[PDB]
C-alpha cells in the first residue's frame, strides 16, 4: 500500500507499513531482526 | 542494593518484531525487573489487556519515551518518577503520546502515575486519546522545565467522555486516577519565591539544595531525592573538586584530598581500567584533535602532540559519520592513515550491494585493503557482510586492540554472525580491553571455539558467547584445526602465521620447530624464543653455532678480513683517531691489519719506506 | 497565547457589594486557569484568589468567605462577586490565566490582564467592619 | 570606585622606629587614605592624643592585627569590618590586643567598632586593659568562627571602673560604646536552625548564601557583604568555573564560556603578562618539581618536563630557605646548577661579616662566582652589601631576566642601595617583566641614570627611581660615562662589553667599529650587525671579501684543494655513493678532482691503468 | 569549661509556684552567661530562657511574665522562679552556660548541666490557667 | 638593662630594648632602617 518513493527501502524481509496517526511510513521487521531499515541482529538471544 | 538494576533500552521508535505479541515479548524480556532505564522507553503496539504489571518496577529513563498505537486499558507506570531526557523524540519532545485508540473506541484509560513529577529536558506530546481520564486534570507546569513550555503542543479530546472523578481532597482537582493517592503530587509551584529550586512544602524552612531534581527530604545537599548532576554517595554535587585546589594565598595549587574523576555522573577515585584518565582529572573516552592517545605507565593520556598528529578517524555513527549507518563507498574513501578509530565500525549488507534509498555506489570488495592501517578501535566491530571474493580476514591482519569502552547495547565489542568466511586470519589480534565477545551464525566458520578466551580478557565481567558455528566433528574430518605448529592455546586457522602463541619457536610471524643453527640457508640465533639472521659477516659454520646477535660484533669468524671480534668488510681507512684524523692501515695475506708508515700518500704495501713505491 | 481585559473597577461604600469581570480576547478560554491578584497602592503586588482549568476554585485567607471567583466557558468570561467589603480591599486589580498551571505563585501566570482601580470608602462614610 | 585602595602593611611587630612620632608618622604615611589593608595592622606605640582619624577609613585587613603599648584614649576604627587573617601573630591569634595602658593608669577607653562582625582564622587576645570600657561587654561567639574558641584567652580587667553603661536598647547589652548606633550588631547567632551560614534576621526568608563572610542584603549570590573565596565582579564564588566542563552525556570536555581563570580572590579572563598560566587554567607563579617553565608561544607554561628537570631552587625566604633571611655562607652552599631561582634574593650585611647570634660562618668574598649560573628570578632582587674585594658586579654577569613576580612591598623588583660599588657590569640584563627600579645611596656609582627604561619595561606602572647617585658633573671629568663605543640608548659601565645596544656591529658580546673584511687576522662577515669568522677553508683575500657565511660552503676560493664551491680539504675519498660505497678520486697540478679507474686498488697517479704501477 | 547542676525539678499543683536554681561547678562562674531549656516528654528539646555573662536578661515568649531568671555572682548560682504554672510546662530542664555568648540557639551553649523532671500537676486537681 | 644572650644582636645602630608585656626582647631600630634587625631600608621614601 506503499507509494513508490518508500517501496522497497527495508532489508531484512522489512515490509513498508504505513503510519496512519501522523501519516509515515515505517518497516516491519521479522523477528530476531531490529532497526528501523531491519539491519541488527537480536543479540542477546537466539545468536 | 548499591547501584540500581538496569536494562538497555532500545531506540528503535516503530519498527514491529513480527506480530504484537512478539513485539510485547520482547519487551518483557529487556525491561523485566529493571529500575533505571539506560535508554528509551519505547511502549508502542500495546493491544488489548497483555497486563504490564512488570512495567511498575520502572523507575526513570535517561532518554526520551514514546507512548504510542497502545489500545490497553492500564499502563501502571505508578513508581515512574522523572525522566532526565537527554534525547528528545523527533528533536521536539521528551515524551510523545500518540493515537491510544482503537478502532471500536477502547484506548488507554487508567494511567496513576503519580510519582512522576519532574522532566529536566524536552517537551510533552498529546493527541488522540480518546479513551484518556483523570491525567487530563495534571497540571504540567510544577513537572515540565519552563524552558519548553512553547514548544509543549498537547491537547485533551476526551470524546467518549466515560471517565472518573477526581477525589474533592486532592489538591485543586488535580489527579491521576481513582483514591486518595493518585491524586498528583506537585512539589514545585508550592515553593515560595525564596526557594528556587524544589520544596517539600511551603514553610520557608523546606527549601531544598538547587541541586536536587525530583524534591527533597530535607535542606541537606545529600538528602535530595534525585541528583541532577552527579551522585557522589548520598551527595548530590554540581562537578567533582578538582585533583588540586588552587592556593588564593600562594597563587600555587595544593594536594586535595576532595579531589575527583568526573566519570559521567560520579564523583569516583578510579576509573575504569581501559578509560583514558586527563591531567584533568575526568574519566574521558577519547583524544580530540589536540594530541593523540599517550601511554603514560599502562594508561592513556592525552599528552600533548608537536605538530603532526596521529588523529583519530571518526568511527561510523558517530562525530563526522553520525549520518551514515554503515560503512559504505562512500565514507570509506577517508580511511587513507588512521591510527586511531575513535568510533565504531559498522559493516552491514547494504553496503555492498548498494543503496537505491540513499544512492550510495557498491562497496567494491576491492577496497578491503584500506583497512591495514587500522591499528586500533575505541568503540566496538559489527560485520554482517564479507564479499565472496575472499575467505580470509586478510582486511584485519594488523588489527591489534579493540578497546571497546563504548559496545552495541552496552554489553558486547565485536559481533561476526552470518557471514560466509571460513577462517578467522586476525594474527595481530591480542588483547580486547573490554567488552564480550559473540561468534554466532557463522555457517563454515572453523577455529571459532578452539582460543583461550581468559587471557585476552582483562576486565571482570568479559564473557563469550560462541554457538552454532561449524562443529569441530566436520572441521577435523577436513583438517580444519590447530595446525601441528600452533599452541593448544589457540589457533585462528589451518595456517602457521595464525597462531596465537607457538609451540617452540618461529621464523618473524611463522611458527617453526626449531631455529637454523647447524645448516640451512639463513644462519640465525635463537633470541627470546625467535630466530634472527645473522649479519653477513658472520662466516657460516658447518658445526658450530655461527652468530649470537643481529650486530656484526658477536660473530665467530669474519668472512673476508678480521680487526678483532668485530668482524669489518677490510681494514679500517679513515676510522675514528686523533680529532677525526683518517687512519690508514695494511692488509696482510693472513687477513690481518696493522699501520702503515706516515711516509707513504697512496697506502703501503709494507712497513716502512719500502712498502710504497710510486 | 491570548490576550484579557478587565471590567468593573470602581468606588464603593464600605461594606457594599460589587461584581468583577475578567473577559478572555482569544481562544481556548477553557483551557486557561484564571486568576486575580491585587496591589493595594504603594506595596506590592499581591494574590488574590485562582480557579482551575479544571474548574477547582482557590481562595486567599483575606477574601475567603467574602469573595466568590467564577468562570463561564461558553461566554469566554469570569467573574467576582465581592460582599462585606472592607477599606483594606481598595488596590488595583489585576486577572491572569495560564493553561498548564493552577497556582498561587504570581511568577507562573505569564498572560496577563491590564487591570483596573477598585477603592472602597473610607470608614467615616460607613461602619467599622466585622 | 570598581577596586578599593590599598596600603601594603608592615610585618615589623614591636620595631620602634626611633621615636613615638617618627613612627607614628610613618604609620600615617603608609595608612593614610587606605581602604583595605593587604599586610598587617600593627597599631604599636600610640601615645597620649596622637588623633588617628585617617584610621576609621580602614575596612579590612588581610593578615593579623596587633595592638600593643597603646596608651591612646580613642581609636576610632568604626568602619573595619572583617579580618581574613591569613598569618596568626605568634601561630595563635588573629588580633592580639595587650598592654594598653600607661603609668599614669590610662589606657585605651573608647573602641567604638560596631561594624567589625567577622573574623575568618585565628583568635583573639586580651590582658592588661585597665581603662577599656564597653567593648568588654561584646558576645565573641557571633563575630569568630566556632574552630578557635578554645585557642581563644582572653580577659577583661576593668580596674580602674570609669566606665560608660551601654543603652538599654542595645541587643542585650551588647555595645561597643556609647549611643545607639555603638550597639553590637550580630548577624551570626539569629541565624535559625535552617541557615547554616550569615544572615540578616530571623525570618527563614533571610539566609544568606554559605559564601557570604560578613552578611549579605538578600539570597542571590551576588548580594554578599564581603566575597569569602573569590569576588567574580558582584558575585562571590567557591572556585571558578573550569576552562572546559566535563560533559556527562559523551565523557568528553566541552569549551565553557562561563571558563574563567582564578587569580587569587578574582574569576578573570586574562592573567598580569608577567604571570604563568597553565593547562589546568589557573594564573600561576612558578612551576613545581614536576616541571620547569616552558615558553609557549610568550607565556610560561609549566608543560610536563622528561627525565631529569631543570628544577626551581629556592630564592630566600621562601620554601627551603624561610628559616634564613639573607643567603650567608651556609645557604649558598645549595646553589650548584640553578637556572630558575623560584624566590627572592636577600644580600644583607650580616652574611659578610657573619652572625654570632645564628652562627653562621663569614660569606667569603671568593664564594660570589656561584651566582654566575643563575639565569633568572621569579621574584625580586635586594642588595645591602658587597665584597670590599671586587667593584664590578661579574657575579651576575649571565643574569638575563627577573620576573620580579613577587616585589619587596609590592613595588620594587630590585634594590641595590649603601654599596660601595663603581660599575654595574651587567651586560646580559635585558628585560624586567614587571616591578619597578630603584637605584640609590650609592655613593661613587656612575652610569646609573643613563639607560633607556622604557625598553626594558613592559607592564602598565613601572616607576623608576634612581636619586643621589654619583653626579654626571664628577663621572664625566674622570672619564665613567658610555664609551666610544656604546650607543646612546644606554650603558652598563666605560668598557665596551657593558653597551645595551651597539652603535654599529659587534665582535661577539663587545662592539666595534666596523668587521674585518678587507684586511685583519679573522677573516669575517657581516650578519646582522655582528661579524662572525670564517671557516678555515676559506682563504683570505686581500681586496675582495673573504666569505658570506659561517659554513665553508661560501668560500670564494679554498685554501689547498678545491671541489667546487664547497671547498673540501682534499678531493672527497668514501664519499657517499652507491648504496654507501667508497668512492676513490685523484688531485691534479690544478687542484682539481677526477675519478680514478676501478683497477687502481691504492689509489691511481693518472687516468686508466697507467695510473698506478705496484 | 566548668561543669553545673540543676536542682528543684518536681511536682507541683496546677497554678502553683517554684523555684529551680543551677549551680556552676567551677570557677570564672561570673563569666559564662547562663540559659535554661527545657524539652517536653516525647518531644523536641527547646529554648526557655537566658541571662548574659553581662547581666542581660532575655525570655521566650511562653514562659514571658511567668518566669524570673536570675544569677548570684558571689554563690556561682542562678535562679528561676515560675508562678501561675501550666500542665505545658512538665517537661525535662536543664541549664546550659557559655563564657563568649547570650544566644538562644541551643548549639551556641557546649557546656551543659545534667538536668531534672519538671511535672505540673493535669487540670483536674487544679483549675483553667488565664 | 638586656642580659648577654641578646646583646648585641641589632644591626644598623639597633639597640636592644626589654619588652616588659610579655617579658620579650626587642630592637629600637633608627628612622629610615626597618625590621627585627634593622636590616631592610626604607623604600618609598628617603631613598
Ligand atoms: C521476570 O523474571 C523473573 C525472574 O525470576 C521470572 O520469574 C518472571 O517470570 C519474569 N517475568 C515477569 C513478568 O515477572
Ligand atoms: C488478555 O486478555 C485477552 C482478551 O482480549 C486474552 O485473550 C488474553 O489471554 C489475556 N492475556 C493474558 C496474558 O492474560
Ligand atoms: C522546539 O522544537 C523545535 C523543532 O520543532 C526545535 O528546533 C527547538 O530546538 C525546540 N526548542 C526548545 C527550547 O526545545
Ligand atoms: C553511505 O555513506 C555516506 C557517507 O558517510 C552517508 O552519507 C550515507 O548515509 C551512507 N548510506 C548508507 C546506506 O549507509
Ligand atoms: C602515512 O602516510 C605516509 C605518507 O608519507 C606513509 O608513508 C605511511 O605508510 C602512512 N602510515 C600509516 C600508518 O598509514
Ligand atoms: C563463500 O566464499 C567462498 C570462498 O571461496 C566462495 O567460493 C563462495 O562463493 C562464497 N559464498 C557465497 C554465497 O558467496
Ligand atoms: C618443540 O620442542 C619439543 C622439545 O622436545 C619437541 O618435542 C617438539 O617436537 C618441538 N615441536 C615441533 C613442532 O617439532
Ligand atoms: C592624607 O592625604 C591627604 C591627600 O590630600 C593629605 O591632604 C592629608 O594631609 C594626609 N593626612 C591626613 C591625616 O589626612
Ligand atoms: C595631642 O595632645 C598632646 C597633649 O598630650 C599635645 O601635646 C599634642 O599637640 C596633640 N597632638 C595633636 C596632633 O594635636
Ligand atoms: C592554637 O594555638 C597553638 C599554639 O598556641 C597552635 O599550635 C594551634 O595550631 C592553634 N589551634 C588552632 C585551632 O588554631
Ligand atoms: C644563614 O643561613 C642558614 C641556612 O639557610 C639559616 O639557617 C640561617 O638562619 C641564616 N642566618 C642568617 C643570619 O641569615
Ligand atoms: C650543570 O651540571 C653539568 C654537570 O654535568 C655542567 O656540565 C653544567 O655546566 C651545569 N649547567 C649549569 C647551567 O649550571
Ligand atoms: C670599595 O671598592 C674599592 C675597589 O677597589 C676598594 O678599593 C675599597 O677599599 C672599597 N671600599 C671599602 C670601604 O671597602
Ligand atoms: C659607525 O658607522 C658610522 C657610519 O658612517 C660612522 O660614522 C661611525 O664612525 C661608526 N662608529 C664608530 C664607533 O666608528
Amino acid at each position: 500500500e506503499c507509494p513508490l518513493s518508500h517501496d522497497g527501502y527495508c532489508l531484512h524481509d522489512g515490509v513498508c507499513m504505513y503510519i496512519e496517526a501522523l501519516d509515515k511510513y515505517a518497516c516491519n521487521c521479522v523477528v530476531g531482526y531490529i532497526g528501523e531499515r531491519c539491519q541488527y541482529r537480536d543479540l542477546k538471544w537466539w545468536e | 542494593l548499591e547501584e540500581k538494576k538496569v536494562c538497555q533500552g532500545t531506540s528503535n521508535k516503530l519498527t514491529q518484531l513480527g506480530t504484537f505479541e512478539d513485539h510485547f515479548l520482547s519487551l518483557q524480556r529487556m525491561f523485566n525487573n529493571c529500575e533505571v532505564v539506560l535508554g528509551n522507553l519505547e511502549i508502542t503496539y500495546v493491544q488489548r489487556n497483555y497486563d504490564l504489571s512488570f512495567l511498575k518496577t520502572i523507575q526513570e529513563v535517561a532518554g526520551y519515551v514514546l507512548i504510542a498505537l497502545n489500545t490497553v486499558e492500564r499502563i501502571p507506570l505508578e513508581n515512574l518518577q522523572i525522566i532526565r531526557g537527554n534525547m528528545y523524540y523527533e528533536n521536539s519532545y521528551a515524551l510523545a503520546v500518540l493515537s491510544n485508540y482503537d478502532a471500536n473506541k477502547t484506548g488507554l484509560k487508567e494511567l496513576p502515575m503519580r510519582n512522576l513529577q519532574e522532566i529536566l529536558h524536552g517537551a510533552v506530546r498529546f493527541s488522540n486519546n480518546p479513551a484518556l481520564c483523570n491525567v487530563e486534570s495534571i497540571q504540567w507546569r510544577d513537572i515540565v522545565s519552563s524552558d519548553f513550555l512553547s514548544n509543549m503542543s498537547m491537547d485533551f479530546q476526551n470524546h467518549l467522555g466515560s471517565c472518573q472523578k477526581c477525589d474533592p481532597s486532592c489538591p485543586n482537582g488535580s489527579c491521576w486516577g481513582a483514591g486518595e493517592e493518585n491524586c498528583q503530587k506537585l512539589t514545585k509551584i508550592i515553593c515560595a519565591q525564596q526557594c528556587s529550586g524544589r520544596c517539600r512544602g511551603k514553610s520557608p524552612s523546606d527549601c531544598c539544595h538547587n541541586q536536587c531534581a525530583a524534591g527533597c527530604t530535607g535542606p541537606r545537599e545529600s538528602d535530595c531525592l534525585v541528583c541532577r548532576k552527579f551522585r557522589d554517595e548520598a551527595t548530590c554535587k554540581d562537578t567533582c573538586p578538582p585533583l588540586m585546589l588552587y592556593n588564593p594565598t600562594t597563587y600555587q595549587m595544593d594536594v586535595n584530598p576532595e579531589g575527583k574523576y568526573s566519570f559521567g555522573a560520579t564523583c569516583v577515585k578510579k576509573c575504569p581500567r581501559n578509560y583514558v584518565v586527563t591531567d584533568h582529572g575526568s574519566c574521558v573516552r577519547a583524544c580530540g584533535a589536540d594530541s593523540y592517545e599517550m601511554e603514560e605507565d599502562g594508561v592513556r593520556k592525552c599528552k600533548k602532540c608537536e605538530g603532526p598528529c596521529r588523529k583519530v578517524c571518526n568511527g561510523i555513527g558517530i562525530g563526522e559519520f553520525k549520518d551514515s549507518l554503515s560503512i559504505n563507498a562512500t565514507n570509506i574513501k577517508h580511511f587513507k592513515n588512521c591510527t586511531s578509530i575513535s568510533g565504531d565500525l559498522h559493516i552491514l549488507p547494504v553496503a555492498f550491494r548498494g543503496d537505491s534509498f540513499t544512492h550510495t555506489p557498491p562497496l567494491d570488495p576491492q577496497e578491503l585493503d584500506i583497512l591495514k592501517t587500522v591499528k586500533e578501535i575505541t568503540g566496538f566491530l559489527l560485520i554482517q557482510a564479507w564479499p565472496e571474493n575472499r575467505t580470509d580476514l586478510h582486511a584485519f591482519e594488523n588489527l591489534e586492540i579493540i578497546r571497546g569502552r563504548t559496545k552495541q547495547h552496552g554489553q558486547f565489542s565485536l559481533a561476526v554472525v552470518s557471514l560466509n568466511i571460513t577462517s578467522l586470519g586476525l594474527r595481530s589480534l591480542k588483547e580486547i580491553s573490554d567488552g564480550d565477545v559473540i561468534i554466532s551464525g557463522n555457517k563454515n566458520l572453523c577455529y571459532a571455539n578452539t582460543i583461550n578466551w581468559k587471557k585476552l580478557f582483562g576486565t571482570s565481567g568479559q564473557k563469550t558467547k560462541i554457538i552454532s558455528n561449524r562443529g569441530e566433528n566436520s572441521c577435523k574430518a577436513t583438517g580444519q584445526v590447530c595446525h601441528a605448529l600452533c599452541s593448544p592455546e589457540g589457533c585462528w586457522g589451518p595456517e602457521p602465521r595464525d597462531c596465537v602463541s607457538c609451540r617452540n619457536v618461529s621464523r618473524g610471524r611463522e611458527c617453526v620447530d626449531k631455529c637454523n643453527l647447524l645448516e640451512g640457508e639463513p644462519r640465525e640465533f635463537v633470541e627470546n624464543s625467535e630466530c634472527i639472521q645473522c649479519h653477513p659477516e658472520c662466516l657460516p659454520q658447518a658445526m658450530n653455532i655461527t652468530c649470537t646477535g643481529r650486530g656484526p660484533d658477536n660473530c665467530i669468524q669474519c668472512a673476508h678480513y678480521i680487526d678483532g671480534p668485530h668482524c669489518v668488510k677490510t681494514c679500517p681507512a679513515g676510522v675514528m683517531g686523533e680529532n677525526n684524523t683518517l687512519v690508514w692501515k695494511y692488509a696482510d695475506a693472513g687477513h690481518v691489519c696493522h699501520l702503515c708508515h706516515p711516509n707513504c700518500t697512496y697506502g703501503c704495501t709494507g712497513p716502512g719506506l719500502e712498502g710504497c713505491p710510486t | 497565547q491570548v490576550q484579557l481585559q478587565e471590567s468593573g473597577g470602581g468606588s464603593v461604600q464600605a461594606g457594599g457589594s460589587l461584581k468583577l469581570s475578567c473577559a478572555a480576547s482569544g481562544r481556548s478560554f477553557s483551557t486557561y486557569a484564571m486568576g486575580w491578584f491585587r496591589q493595594a497602592p504603594g506595596q506590592d503586588r499581591e494574590f488574590v484568589a485562582t480557579i482551575s482549568w479544571t474548574d477547582s476554585t482557590d481562595y486567599a485567607d483575606s477574601v475567603k468567605g467574602r469573595f466568590t471567583i467564577s468562570r463561564d466557558n461558553a461566554k469566554n468570561t469570569g467573574y467576582l462577586q465581592m460582599n462585606s467589603l472592607k477599606p483594606e480591599d481598595t488596590a488595583v486589580y489585576y486577572c491572569a490565566a495560564d493553561r498548564w498551571a493552577s497556582s498561587r505563585r504570581n511568577v507562573d501566570y505569564d498572560y496577563w490582564g491590564q487591570g483596573t482601580q477598585v477603592t472602597v470608602s473610607s470608614h467615616g462614610s460607613g461602619l467599622v467592619p466585622r
